[PDB]
């Protein structure tokens, strides 16, 4: 009902009365006798294309690639492009089309001449959520922590990796944390840091003490309403270091 | 509708030999991108002799599409030009290796995915049937240090560059298409993404289709033990090295130098290989010569050593404390090969059964 | 097809004519002679042509056509067969191939650990009585070709690969020469152009077709050979199969392969003497072969919808784990030993029965053990070392050599001590200890031995020869045993096994 930017979308028309042969797979929406078009507000796909599931079942389906827009960092690291806003492809599959940070997508068909139907669905930014897996960790243990934010999902057919920060009271400039997509659209990310006690903290590695509270902290660049495209929100969790 | 599926879910990063950097030669790897020997067989500067031979990454990736299977029992290939791409990507930052697909051809590297010519860049080429009738194909490809975006923690490697097109040079316009920043350096670090899509021309709806598999860059730190703790003299002893940092390739069994593993006692300090103390080496007697993997895809080494009557003219008491040292460089704490150092150690024992004189009167 | 050979197709479809005439006074094919030398093999390449009364006045050109799998030049030309006809050269162009071509499957052969060139050739469809084949580089074109006189630009033009030989198909070991001219240009590889030229005698008359096969195959290893990257193996077999009846459309052909060991890899006999072109070929394994990397056999097909599809097949070629045991777990003075291996790799021939014998070289690092006198030192090990057998963890070795001169406690050499004592049992090398294999194909081999009372131990190995004590020491007491090193275990690399017995006395 809600997507998101650089979202995959798969769109479903059932319209059994475009089942022309029964041994052939039935191709709609690519012809001015009947159109389909995947529209946002600002760019659209005209002229597209589904096909049919199997020879005889009256089931079309397609899928296309939202990108979001180029003038943005998502990252926050200063390089902007984080986001390629393309649009281009005629195929059942291999749609992209642009997008805003707050937007609207439609999908309109038009089956017999002077009569359309249409689907539609919002396009929305996502705050993010921060959590250690575990309330309290040993002090040569190791730590993983998992964040959830959607809107990172910048490539929905391949996984994508972000720094997170890592820091501890016995360290104030900690480790900055890399962690990665468990799967390629599912937009969870999580990484891994070693607890020393008598080194320093470089790379993965977190200086630590006993009773000594860390801190990962994540900074939201892609934030919905009330919050503006330049407001940059914090999220952060901590855990206590007890044996 | 075609499916693409890589090797491993985890990767190693892999790293380099002091021949790769242009920075003075030195007792430590200094900031550079090498895994030497323990210190105690490093004679003055770090020399071929003194690390581990160059270490790169072989992936295999194996692409699972029927339509390509026109010879039911005959070998077939991927014939569609540049289907495969093959891409290391830091957060926003993205570099892709090259094309698989199209005759070979030599390239560079591409930055950013972005270049506009297809034949500038690096083709791996024709995949081959694993078997006549499997319809699976497969594709071997080579992945060195330097390949990967452009970072400030990399400035401390002097870094030479293979140059992949047809002429001889160390420059990074030689293997990348885009000159690095001022300050920065190509490479890999630990958290990096592996990414393969392949673009089906012809899928379940007779129409393209891109599919994807993806994978990450990580370091961990070592695990050293051994079979029991105490062990009598001129007995053999099981040596278990856990460092998923090695297995580099999952096909082949990798063997890597004994030297890493460094022995210290009261009758010698050595490091149990070609580099040890006069006659060590003999002293041990290992079985294999070094270190080697217990299958194809483990990560875990053995060694059988025989504990030694005299190291070095001085023969070993009963009791004795005996240190087993391996300096992992790229513990779980570094970014890339180099960089810091973790000590992992471990202790055994010469047995202690007291002896007894008896007389009969 | 296993690695890559260089095949003449490997620079694209290829360009060939015919012609008659006579060798120039300089030319390699007149000079030249295969010794070994650059004064012999490296020259250039020099003719006078005489096509005037040809016909249309051209040299005979053809048109050129490749076979998918099988690498076959095939040229169509009008069939000549007068007595007025007749040709003496062919030149061959190598389609885009260069030094960066060749370079890929023909190695340096002096900065290689093991590096051996092999060249196959099968002309017999010109019905010649000699042949010559030269290898030819220039920065020039190889046709047009030019002499040396009009064109002063390179050193030289020709490498002579084959000499007025009398087989019109030879499977043959190129020269140290042929690799050192190859890698000995200063200029850079992609502007010097690669060709093929030959010398015929008794070619009266050309078919409308005619086949050609060329082909460079390379084996050996790299550094230690130890990392799989680091073996190669270049080279491709064809199988002329038999037709079973008169009618029968069943052909028979066919395939063994020798693996190979740490003794037949230092020498080029192993290489060379497998059959490339047969009814029942062999072609060589450096390692396992499984899974994607087994061999296979292609085969193009015409199919009976008109499409043409190949049919394929093949079979993996793993290696084995050796195992060496030792019959009893005690000896006796004067008792017999019997060592057994079982390795099947070891088996490198089905017809013969297969032997391993006992180094004898005082100038070689392999000495008293069973392997080769030809050796290198690597990082396993020594290269030359199959198996020995030791007394109290010391090579059992005859006193020989220049290090044999200490007299120990009294003034006589451990030598002539025990030559007092009656023993003739020195070491290992002097009992005329064999591995000798059951069977043709059995993969088990076979040795025995007599425990001798007196030993002579080995003070030092570190030295060539090794340095002798000067005392002989009685057998009783000390463990006897046997190692064997594998080249290839189950994973294609290289470790060590053994076995352990007691001497005892009464």
């Amino acid at each position: 009902k809600v997507y998101s930017w650089t979202d995959k979308v798969y769109i479903t028309i059932v319209a059994p009365d475009h089942n022309f042969d029964s041994d052939l797979v039935d191709e709609i929406g690519e012809t001015d006798s009947d159109p389909i078009k995947v529209s946002t507000r600002g760019f659209d796909l005209d002229n597209y294309k589904l096909v049919e599931t199997g020879t005889d079942t009256g089931i079309f389906t397609g899928e296309v690639i939202l990108t979001g827009f180029t003038a943005h960092d998502a990252d926050g690291d200063g390089n902007t492009g984080d986001a390629t806003g393309t649009t281009s492809g005629s195929g059942p599959t291999d749609g992209l089309l642009a997008t805003d940070d707050d937007d609207g997508l439609t999908v309109s068909f038009e089956f017999s001449e002077d009569e359309t139907i249409v689907g539609s669905a919002l396009i929305r930014w996502n705050i993010g959520e921060v959590q250690w897996l575990e309330a309290s960790y040993p002090a040569s243990g190791t730590g993983v922590v998992r964040v959830i934010d959607p809107d990172m999902n910048l490539d929905p057919e391949a996984v994508d990796n972000f720094e997170v920060d890592v820091w501890s009271d016995s360290d104030a400039g900690g480790i900055d944390l890399t962690v990665t997509e468990t799967n390629e659209a599912t937009g969870i990310f999580e990484g891994t840091v070693f607890f020393t006690t008598l080194d320093e903290s470089s790379g993965h590695r977190l200086r630590v003490s006993e009773g000594d509270t860390v801190t990962a902290e994540y900074e939201d660049n892609t934030l919905p309403d009330p919050y503006t495209t330049a407001d940059e929100l914090d999220i952060t969790a901590t855990s206590l270091i007890g044996t | 509708t075609g499916s693409v599926s890589l090797d491993r879910t985890v990767y190693p990063v892999p790293f380099g030999t002091i021949a790769d950097s242009s920075k003075a030669a030195n007792a430590a790897p200094n900031g550079r991108s090498v895994f030497p020997i323990h210190a105690t067989g490093i004679t003055s500067t770090i020399d071929s002799t003194e690390e581990l031979p160059t270490g790169d990454l072989t992936i295999h990736v194996r692409i699972n599409d029927p339509d390509f299977d026109e010879n039911p029992a005959g070998e077939d290939a991927m014939d569609q030009d540049n289907a495969l791409k093959i891409s290391v990507i830091r957060g926003s930052d993205s570099v892709v290796l090259g094309y698989a697909g199209a005759s070979e051809r030599t390239g560079k590297i591409d930055v950013g995915g972005n270049n506009g010519t297809i034949s500038n860049i690096r083709s791996f080429g024709e995949m081959d049937e694993i078997a006549p009738d499997a319809g699976i194909f497969e594709l071997d490809v080579n992945i060195k240090f330097t390949d990967g975006p452009a970072s400030a923690q990399c400035n401390s490697h002097d870094t030479l560059y293979t140059a992949l097109d047809g002429t001889t040079g160390k420059a990074d316009t030689n293997r990348f298409d885009d000159g690095a920043a001022s300050g920065q350096e190509y490479c890999i670090l630990q958290g990096d993404i592996l990414q393969v899509e392949y673009t089906d021309p012809a899928d379940a709806s007779g129409d393209a289709n891109t599919v994807t598999d993806s994978a990450t860059f990580d370091l961990r730190n070592g695990v050293l033990q051994s079979d029991k703790s105490v062990y009598i003299i001129g007995s053999d002893m099981i040596l278990t090295l856990i460092e998923p940092d090695f297995d580099l390739d999952n096909d082949s069994a990798e063997t890597y130098d004994l030297d890493l593993i460094e022995w210290d006692s009261d009758a010698a300090t050595t490091t149990m290989g070609n580099k040890g103390v006069t006659g060590a080496a003999a002293a041990f007697d290992p079985e294999p010569t070094d270190f080697r993997e217990t299958g194809d895809s483990t990560g875990i080494f053995q060694i059988v050593i025989e504990i030694p009557e005299s190291l070095s003219n001085d023969k070993l008491e009963r009791g004795e404390e005996i240190i087993l040292e391996y300096t992992d460089w790229g513990p779980s704490g570094s970014d890339y090969v180099g960089d810091e150092d973790e000590d992992v150690n471990l202790t055994i024992y010469t047995s202690n059964f007291g002896a007894t004189v008896e007389l009969d009167q | 097809r296993t690695g890559d050979p260089f095949t003449i197709d490997e620079g694209g479809t290829p360009s060939l004519i015919f012609t008659n005439g006579t060798n120039g006074d300089d030319s390699i094919f007149d000079t030249g002679a295969i010794n070994n030398t650059s004064a012999g093999q490296v020259g250039n390449f020099t003719l006078n042509i005489n096509v005037t009364r040809f016909s249309s006045a051209t040299n005979i050109t053809s048109t050129e056509s490749i076979d998918t799998f099988s690498k076959r030049l095939i040229s169509a030309q009008t069939a000549n067969s007068s007595a007025n006809f007749d040709v003496d050269f062919a030149i061959i162009d190598l389609g885009s191939a260069t030094l960066e071509t060749l370079k890929e499957t023909v190695v340096d052969e002096d900065n290689t650990a093991v590096g051996f060139n092999f060249f196959n050739y099968d002309v017999r469809s010109l019905g010649a009585d000699t042949v010559s084949i030269a290898l030819l580089n220039t920065t020039g074109n190889i046709l047009p070709w030019v002499n040396n006189d009009t064109r002063n630009v390179d050193k030289n033009n020709a490498i002579l690969l084959v000499s007025n030989s009398t087989n019109s198909q030879a499977y043959v070991d190129l020269t140290n020469a042929v690799s050192d001219a190859v890698y000995g240009s200063t200029n850079t590889d992609s502007n010097v152009n690669i060709g093929f030229a030959m010398y015929f005698t008794g070619v009266g008359d050309l078919a409308a077709k005619e086949v050609i096969v060329m082909d460079f195959f390379s084996f050996g290893f790299t550094d230690d050979g130890v990392q799989s990257s680091e073996r190669f193996a270049n080279q491709i077999i064809r199988i002329e199969a038999e037709e079973t009846g008169d009618n029968t459309s069943t052909f028979e052909g066919s395939l063994e392969y020798v693996m190979v060991n740490q003794i037949n890899i230092q020498d080029a006999g192993t290489f060379s003497g497998i059959t490339p072109i047969a009814d029942d070929p062999s072609f060589i394994v450096i390692e396992d072969l499984t899974d994607e990397d087994a061999p296979r056999v292609n085969y193009n097909d015409l199919g009976a919808d008109g499409v043409t599809t190949p049919v394929s097949d093949q079979e993996e070629a793993p290696s084995h784990s050796g195992v060496v045991s030792l019959n009893a777990d005690s000896y006796k003075i004067a008792d017999t030993v019997v060592i057994t291996v079982e390795d099947l790799d070891l088996n490198v021939d089905s017809d013969l029965i297969d032997i391993f014998t006992v180094v004898s070289d005082n100038s070689k690092a392999t000495d008293d053990a069973v392997g080769s006198a030809t050796t290198q030192s690597l990082s396993f090990g020594e290269l030359g070392r199959l198996l020995d057998v030791t007394f109290d963890d010391v090579i059992w070795s005859t006193p020989d050599g220049a290090n044999n001169t200490a007299t120990g406690n009294d003034s006589d050499t451990c030598s002539t001590e025990l030559s007092n004592a009656g023993i003739t049992d020195t070491g290992l090398g002097a009992t005329g200890f064999t591995l000798v294999e059951t069977g043709a194909a059995t993969g088990v081999f076979v040795g025995d031995f007599q425990i001798p009372s007196f030993w002579c131990r080995v003070s030092d190995t570190t030295t060539t020869p090794y340095t002798y004590a000067g005392d002989e020491e009685t057998t009783t007491g000390l463990d006897i045993e046997v190692n064997y090193v594998d080249f290839r275990d189950a994973s294609g690399e290289i470790v060590e096994v053994g076995d352990s017995a007691g001497v005892r006395a009464n």
